[PDB]
RNA sequence: CGAUGUCGGCUCGUCGCAUCCUGGGGCUGAAGAAGGUCCCAAGGGUUGGGCUGUUCGCCCAUUAAAGCGGCACGCGAGCUGGGUUCAGAACGUCGUGAGACAGUUCGGUCUCUAUCCGCCACGGGCGCAGGAGGCUUGAGGGGGGCUCUUCCUAGUACGAGAGGACCGGAAGGGACGCACCUCUGGUUUCCCAGCUGUCCCUCCAGGGGCAUAAGCUGGGUAGCCAUGUGCGGAAGGGAUAACCGCUGAAAGCAUCUAAGCGGGAAGCCCGCCCCAAGAUGAGGCCUCCCACGGCAGCCGGUAAGGACCCGGGAAGACCACCCGGUGGAUGGGCCGGGGGUGUAAGCGCCGCGAGGCGUUGAGCCGACCGGUCCCAAUCGUCCGAGGUCU
RNA sequence: GAAUGCCGGCAUGAGUAACGAUAAAGAGGGUGAGAAUCCCUCUCGCCGUAAGCCCAAGGGUUCCUACGCAAUGGUCGUCAG
RNA sequence: CGUGAGGGAAAGGUGAAAAGAACCCCGGGAGGGGAGUGAAAUAGAGCCUGAAACCGUGGGCUUACAAGCAGUCACGGCCCC
């Protein structure tokens, strides 16, 4: 059963899927848009809002909870200096998930865009 | 294995 | 409809606030109402919170003591009406929210590592002087 | 176990009965209210690349 | 919970020390014994000279056990060891001291003896 | 014979007489009285049950017009209690006083498919001794030649929960009318947020 | 004999009754209690261990009882492999010997994929004269069916005493079953903290990886759970079995019977719980659409409606089912609460230092209870009646 | 018409088992008719008395570069022994 | 294939003549459609003839209350000559 289980598995072990999301995590920072598969895609948008957030509070406490994840300085500060202040007004929401209308050839997955907003 | 031992 | 507060509405002809506040690693004694043959009498119970598992009106504390060479826990309702009043005996200051680890110490081992939690009782001294 | 293995060799019959239920659905594809192309619900339009009223892709 | 196999104290003065559980008299199949209920045992360790010796295949009611046992009132206690006091077929203890405390319990089964001879009712 | 459509709140225990009371909570009214079924008509007596309001904007024409015959707003759920004429035109929490004695009929939590183990209590298998990748299987599931198959009803893996189950004989702790809760001592089929049916018991 | 695997165990049942217990009886060398024997009765129940490969049996401690047999000595394409039943080795014994022994001893390869029937679950199709959305009747199935102790009656009836009831009433158990998570107790693969070694970021401080598919350790919400909680077996009605009658001839008496009528089992029927109109014998009620256009038919556009798609779900293998789709709180975010962890970082002060103290129940923080349109359920598409014959 | 016959062809099982170590992947850019699978970059993970390096057997052009993708490669292929 | 002695296959046919299909079209290619050759192109090189199993497409009749070694005897319905 799995009632009430929240998290998908996505068929990677404890450390692998911390990983996944961190590095999708740096990916979608450094361009602002990606592409991934559909189930990815939507459960990158909590992760990512959650180090938007933290960033939108800016102290260095902040910081250094975002660097456990992130790890990258450079791409923290732009984080910090460049993502975060368009959203000050905006209340959740920083990222967006479109889905794509054409399968990968190679194995049919359906494919995503996770974008953070304007 | 072989066969049942049917001795 | 809101579930949680219907229960919380259910549950609030019952809820106590007479009661103190008092942490695992306090030594707390629980005059608790107990009833015997024909009549029902006042017990103390006077030992170590080793546990406090809270979950709104259904939190419940565990007790622990030595009684004539036997450890004893004992677990208590927090809004039991049984419970008479809870009196502080101690402060003491732990390192983390569940004792069970006292059940396999000598007593000078458990004193040692439950010492005195003199800021709470610098602040239970500091109250109590009221006029 | 004991290696179970099929006692007869199925029908002509019998094997296109199997597969009266392996009969493909067509994609469900409605208009894009932009170029007209036909595309699936709720993506992107691959061919002008906009939804929800704005253009959101290259292509 | 004891059951056939499980050891408990001896909280008595009988001579016996440890005795192990081999048979729970409640019913035709009960699976396990609480606080009031009594087995049949073998005395495992006694002490020399006491009235019941090791060997002897003893009736005791049991009056502490580790697996808490749950009251209407909505609480529990817990004890650190298993413990039972030795009686014969009359419900009455064989020795004549009963060491450490002793369940309220005991009190509403009918072993009011151990109850008063128990230093502590808890 | 009484019934009134209900959902399942959640568990507590409250305290009565000194003592402990686990019990679920049932928000039950109001139940709108939406169809009576009667002898003359349909062959047996019944009410037809509403519960919870919906959208106007969302119920169909074919149910708009059952509920005009009615005179009624939409609601979410009809239900029939079967063998119950009450007076009004509105059933409440207040057919039920403390001390009466209620059979709830809910949906069980589903298992999904479940083994043998958890839909049936079977034994299982040794874990070790030898055992070989049988430690959840049931076992044998016949003789041999005769009969040279496989009983009816067998208890076998299969999809578990999620069905109609009637508990029976509840004692009600409390009515609270002011907010349509009914308190049952005891356990209550189904999840929090689910349908469930209260009727006064059955047993003597 | 171009193979029907062979003991026992474990698992899983099911059946017979020549009945072990529980229910109903008659007779008794039946005072009572307790037994004996036979009759009716298969609904349910029929324990845990020591020994042996054992079946059986004996023993221990209980029990209402610890029944006997069938199902290929039920069940090895379900498991085991102790025994038996190859090849090694040894003892006793037999044989000059090679070797031999339902004699003993130690060891000894038990085969991933289910086509058909059958079984457990779940769908798709078409059917149920118009087509729909709901709510139902219950033919017929299935589940269940146990029992003990104490107290009252009453230390009464009975009995010299020992002892000790019927009937009727009350309380509390055991095992089993269904559901549940408030409590008790588990789990809780990253929810918090602490710790070692190493490498790294960025030197300090602070962190990250790896040490398992959690490095280790102390805890742990929701969920799933039992050891935990609630509830069940009925009651009641009916027809009976053995057995006991009332009235009553044949047969002036007698006779439960030949006419007629009673009483009477844990059993039988109904009653309780669950499925159920593919019940093709395709049922019933409430509501909605409606006579469209062209040679019981026909092909196009609709109708009430439905599906597709999408956001999801204590629903779920897929499918199904249920909720929602901007006139929206469905998921994600955010916020508040619960909950867990147990006082973050940084700074300040004390100490030579390991550390300590304060800010501070802080910081972090899955699922739980809610709020909030910030993000995403955009935009739409396709099926879908005109109702046969007396 | 049969010889568990012989040689070959094609069925069934079945869109089923499987696709060969549970060291692990993600994204951006490029190339191309076509890209999860080729090239480049960054992140991540694994070996490190080896899963690194050098000899000897054995193998015998598998080496380097250009042009290729029918087949071989357990998928794909623009890559390649 | 086997260390080796040794074992030891399968595989024939365009047409009279290459006249072996310029060129155009879809396609990366393969392949096909036209044009063209030829008495003939389901003689187009995967080439004479081209059986059978086996697979598919289209049509006629038939089938979702039914019990079967699958046929046979009879009658009726529909379709065809
Ligand atoms: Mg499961
Ligand atoms: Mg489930
Ligand atoms: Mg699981
Ligand atoms: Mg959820
Ligand atoms: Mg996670
Ligand atoms: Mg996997
Ligand atoms: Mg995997
Ligand atoms: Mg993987
Ligand atoms: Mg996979
Ligand atoms: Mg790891
Ligand atoms: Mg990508
Ligand atoms: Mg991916
Ligand atoms: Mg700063
Ligand atoms: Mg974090
Ligand atoms: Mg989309
Ligand atoms: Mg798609
Ligand atoms: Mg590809
Ligand atoms: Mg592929
Ligand atoms: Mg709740
Ligand atoms: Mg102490
Ligand atoms: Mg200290
Ligand atoms: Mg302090
Ligand atoms: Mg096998
Ligand atoms: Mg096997
Ligand atoms: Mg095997
Ligand atoms: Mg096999
Ligand atoms: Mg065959
Ligand atoms: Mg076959
Ligand atoms: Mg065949
Ligand atoms: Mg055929
Ligand atoms: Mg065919
Ligand atoms: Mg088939
Ligand atoms: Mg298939
Ligand atoms: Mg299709
Ligand atoms: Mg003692
Ligand atoms: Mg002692
Ligand atoms: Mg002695
Ligand atoms: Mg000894
Ligand atoms: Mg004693
Ligand atoms: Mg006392
Ligand atoms: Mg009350
Ligand atoms: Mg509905
Ligand atoms: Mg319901
Ligand atoms: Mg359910
Ligand atoms: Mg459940
Ligand atoms: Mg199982
Ligand atoms: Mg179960
Ligand atoms: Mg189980
Ligand atoms: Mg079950
Ligand atoms: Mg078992
Ligand atoms: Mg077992
Ligand atoms: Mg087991
Ligand atoms: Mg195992
Ligand atoms: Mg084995
Ligand atoms: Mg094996
Ligand atoms: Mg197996
Ligand atoms: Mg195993
Ligand atoms: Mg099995
Ligand atoms: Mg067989
Ligand atoms: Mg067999
Ligand atoms: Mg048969
Ligand atoms: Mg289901
Ligand atoms: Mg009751
Ligand atoms: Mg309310
Ligand atoms: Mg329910
Ligand atoms: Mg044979
Ligand atoms: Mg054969
Ligand atoms: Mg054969
Ligand atoms: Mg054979
Ligand atoms: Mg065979
Ligand atoms: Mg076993
Ligand atoms: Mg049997
Ligand atoms: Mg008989
Ligand atoms: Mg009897
Ligand atoms: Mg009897
Ligand atoms: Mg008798
Ligand atoms: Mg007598
Ligand atoms: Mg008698
Ligand atoms: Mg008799
Ligand atoms: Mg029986
Ligand atoms: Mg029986
Ligand atoms: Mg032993
Ligand atoms: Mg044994
Ligand atoms: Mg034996
Ligand atoms: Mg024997
Ligand atoms: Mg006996
Ligand atoms: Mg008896
Ligand atoms: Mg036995
Ligand atoms: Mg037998
Ligand atoms: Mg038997
Ligand atoms: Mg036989
Ligand atoms: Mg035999
Ligand atoms: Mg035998
Ligand atoms: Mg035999
Ligand atoms: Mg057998
Ligand atoms: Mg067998
Ligand atoms: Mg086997
Ligand atoms: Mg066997
Ligand atoms: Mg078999
Ligand atoms: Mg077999
Ligand atoms: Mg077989
Ligand atoms: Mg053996
Ligand atoms: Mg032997
Ligand atoms: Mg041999
Ligand atoms: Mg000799
Ligand atoms: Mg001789
Ligand atoms: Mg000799
Ligand atoms: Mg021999
Ligand atoms: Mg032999
Ligand atoms: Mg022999
Ligand atoms: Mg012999
Ligand atoms: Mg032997
Ligand atoms: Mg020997
Ligand atoms: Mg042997
Ligand atoms: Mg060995
Ligand atoms: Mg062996
Ligand atoms: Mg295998
Ligand atoms: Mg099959
Ligand atoms: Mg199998
Ligand atoms: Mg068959
Ligand atoms: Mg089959
Ligand atoms: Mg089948
Ligand atoms: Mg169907
Ligand atoms: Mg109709
Ligand atoms: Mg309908
Ligand atoms: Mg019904
Ligand atoms: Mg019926
Ligand atoms: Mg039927
Ligand atoms: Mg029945
Ligand atoms: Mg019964
Ligand atoms: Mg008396
Ligand atoms: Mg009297
Ligand atoms: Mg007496
Ligand atoms: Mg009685
Ligand atoms: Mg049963
Ligand atoms: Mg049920
Ligand atoms: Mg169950
Ligand atoms: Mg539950
Ligand atoms: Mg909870
Ligand atoms: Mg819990
Ligand atoms: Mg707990
Ligand atoms: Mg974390
Ligand atoms: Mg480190
Ligand atoms: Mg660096
Ligand atoms: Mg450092
Ligand atoms: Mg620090
Ligand atoms: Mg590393
Ligand atoms: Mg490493
Ligand atoms: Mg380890
Ligand atoms: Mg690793
Ligand atoms: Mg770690
Ligand atoms: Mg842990
Ligand atoms: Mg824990
Ligand atoms: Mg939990
Ligand atoms: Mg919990
Ligand atoms: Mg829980
Ligand atoms: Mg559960
Ligand atoms: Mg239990
Ligand atoms: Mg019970
Ligand atoms: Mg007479
Ligand atoms: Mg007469
Ligand atoms: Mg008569
Ligand atoms: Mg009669
Ligand atoms: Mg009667
Ligand atoms: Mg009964
Ligand atoms: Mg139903
Ligand atoms: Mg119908
Ligand atoms: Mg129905
Ligand atoms: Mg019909
Ligand atoms: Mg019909
Ligand atoms: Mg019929
Ligand atoms: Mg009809
Ligand atoms: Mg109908
Ligand atoms: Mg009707
Ligand atoms: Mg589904
Ligand atoms: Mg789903
Ligand atoms: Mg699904
Ligand atoms: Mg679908
Ligand atoms: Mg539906
Ligand atoms: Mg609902
Ligand atoms: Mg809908
Ligand atoms: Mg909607
Ligand atoms: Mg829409
Ligand atoms: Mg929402
Ligand atoms: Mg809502
Ligand atoms: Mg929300
Ligand atoms: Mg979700
Ligand atoms: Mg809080
Ligand atoms: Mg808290
Ligand atoms: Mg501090
Ligand atoms: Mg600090
Ligand atoms: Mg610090
Ligand atoms: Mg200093
Ligand atoms: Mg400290
Ligand atoms: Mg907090
Ligand atoms: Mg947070
Ligand atoms: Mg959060
Ligand atoms: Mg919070
Ligand atoms: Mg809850
Ligand atoms: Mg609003
Ligand atoms: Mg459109
Ligand atoms: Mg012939
Ligand atoms: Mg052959
Ligand atoms: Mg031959
Ligand atoms: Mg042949
Ligand atoms: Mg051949
Ligand atoms: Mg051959
Ligand atoms: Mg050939
Ligand atoms: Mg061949
Ligand atoms: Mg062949
Ligand atoms: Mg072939
Ligand atoms: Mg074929
Ligand atoms: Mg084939
Ligand atoms: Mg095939
Ligand atoms: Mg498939
Ligand atoms: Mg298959
Ligand atoms: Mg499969
Ligand atoms: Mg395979
Ligand atoms: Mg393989
Ligand atoms: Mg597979
Ligand atoms: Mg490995
Ligand atoms: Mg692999
Ligand atoms: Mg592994
Ligand atoms: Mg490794
Ligand atoms: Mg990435
Ligand atoms: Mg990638
Ligand atoms: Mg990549
Ligand atoms: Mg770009
Ligand atoms: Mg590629
Ligand atoms: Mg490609
Ligand atoms: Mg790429
Ligand atoms: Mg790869
Ligand atoms: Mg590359
Ligand atoms: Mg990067
Ligand atoms: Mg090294
Ligand atoms: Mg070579
Ligand atoms: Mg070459
Ligand atoms: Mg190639
Ligand atoms: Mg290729
Ligand atoms: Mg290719
Ligand atoms: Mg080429
Ligand atoms: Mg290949
Ligand atoms: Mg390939
Ligand atoms: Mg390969
Ligand atoms: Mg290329
Ligand atoms: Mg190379
Ligand atoms: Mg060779
Ligand atoms: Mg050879
Ligand atoms: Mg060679
Ligand atoms: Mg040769
Ligand atoms: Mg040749
Ligand atoms: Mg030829
Ligand atoms: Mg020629
Ligand atoms: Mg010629
Ligand atoms: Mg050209
Ligand atoms: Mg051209
Ligand atoms: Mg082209
Ligand atoms: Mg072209
Ligand atoms: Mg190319
Ligand atoms: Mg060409
Ligand atoms: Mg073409
Ligand atoms: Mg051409
Ligand atoms: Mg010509
Ligand atoms: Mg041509
Ligand atoms: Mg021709
Ligand atoms: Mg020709
Ligand atoms: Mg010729
Ligand atoms: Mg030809
Ligand atoms: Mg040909
Ligand atoms: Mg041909
Ligand atoms: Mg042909
Ligand atoms: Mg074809
Ligand atoms: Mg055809
Ligand atoms: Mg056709
Ligand atoms: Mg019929
Ligand atoms: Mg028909
Ligand atoms: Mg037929
Ligand atoms: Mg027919
Ligand atoms: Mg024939
Ligand atoms: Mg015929
Ligand atoms: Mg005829
Ligand atoms: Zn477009």
């Amino acid at each position: 059963m799995r009632h009430l289980k929240s998290g998908r598995k996505l068929n990677r072990h404890s450390s692998h899927r911390l990983a996944l999301y961190r590095n999708q995590a740096k990916s979608l920072l450094t361009h602002g848009r990606i592409t991934t598969t559909v189930p990815k895609a939507k459960e990158l948008r909590g992760f990512v809002d959650h180090l938007i957030h933290l960033a939108k509070r800016g102290d260095l406490h902040a910081r250094r909870l975002v660097l456990r994840d992130l790890q990258d300085v450079k791409l923290v500060r732009k984080l910090f200096d460049e993502i975060a202040p368009r959203y000050r007004d905006r209340q959740g929401g920083y990222t967006r998930v479109l889905k794509l209308a054409e399968r990968r050839r190679g194995d049919g997955a359906p494919l995503a865009l996770v974008e953070l907003v304007e | 294995m072989t066969h049942s031992m049917r001795c | 409809m809101n579930r949680g507060a219907l229960i919380k509405l259910v549950e609030s002809r019952y809820v106590r606030t007479d009661l103190p506040e008092f942490r695992p690693g306090d030594t707390v004694r629980v005059s608790y109402k107990v009833k015997e043959g024909n009549r029902t009498r006042i017990q103390d119970f006077e030992g170590i919170v080793i546990r406090i598992r809270r979950n709104g009106f259904n939190t419940t504390f565990t007790v622990r003591k030595v009684s004539y060479g036997v450890g004893v826990e004992r677990i208590f309702p927090l809004h039991s009406p049984l419970i008479q009043k809870i009196d502080i005996v101690q402060r003491g200051r732990a390192r983390r929210a569940k004792l069970y680890f006292i059940r396999n110490l000598s007593d000078r081992e458990i004193r040692r590592k439950l010492r005195a939690d003199r800021k709470r009782i610098d602040q239970d001294r500091a109250a109590e002087r009221a006029a | 176990a004991k290696h179970p293995v099929p006692k007869k060799k199925t029908s002509k019959a019998r094997r296109d009965a199997r597969r009266s239920h392996h009969a493909l659905t067509p994609p469900t594809l409605v208009p894009c209210p932009e170029c007209k192309a036909m595309k699936p619900p709720h993506t992107v339009c691959p061919e002008c690349g906009y939804y929800a009223g704005r253009k959101v892709l290259e292509v | 919970m004891i059951q056939p196999q499980t050891y408990l104290e001896v909280a008595d003065n009988t001579g016996a020390r440890k005795i192990m559980c081999i048979r729970v008299l409640k019913g035709s199949n009960a699976k396990y014994a609480t606080v009031g209920d009594v087995i049949v045992a073998s005395v495992k360790e006694a002490i020399p000279r006491g009235a019941v010796k090791e060997g002897d295949v003893v009736k005791a009611v049991v009056v502490r056990t580790k697996k808490e046992i749950k009251r209407p009132d909505g609480s529990a206690i817990r004890f650190d060891d298993n413990a039972a006091v030795i009686i014969n077929n009359q419900l009455e203890p064989r020795g004549t001291r009963v060491f450490g405390p002793v369940a309220r319990e005991l009190r509403e089964k009918g072993f009011m003896k151990i109850v008063s001879l128990a230093p502590e009712v808890l | 014979m009484k019934g009134i459509l209900g959902v399942k709140v959640g568990m507590t225990r409250i305290f009565r007489d000194d003592r402990a009371v686990p019990v679920t909570v049932i928000l039950a009214g109001p139940c709108p009285v939406v169809q009576r079924r009667t002898p003359e008509k349909d062959g047996y007596t019944a009410v037809q049950l509403g519960f919870l309001p919906q959208n106007p904007k969302r119920v169909n024409r074919p149910l708009k017009g059952h509920f005009a015959k009615a005179g009624v707003e939409p609601v979410r759920i009809l239900r029939e209690i079967r063998d119950f004429n009450p007076e009004g035109d509105t059933v409440t929490v207040e057919i039920f006083k403390p001390g009466e004695r209620v059979d709830v009929t809910g949906t069980s939590k589903g298992r999904g498919f479940a083994g043998v183990m958890k839909r049936w209590n079977f034994a299982g298998g040794p874990d070790s001794h030898g055992a070989h990748k049988i430690h959840r299987h049931p076992g044998s599931i016949g003789n041999r030649k005769t009969p040279g198959r496989v009983y009816k009803g067998k208890k076998m893996a299969g999809h578990y929960g999620a069905e109609r189950v009637t508990v029976m004989n509840l004692e009600v702790v409390d009515v609270i009318p002011e907010e349509n809760l009914l308190l049952v001592k005891g356990a209550v089929p189904g999840p929090n947020g689910g349908l469930v049916i209260v009727r006064e018991t059955k047993k003597a």
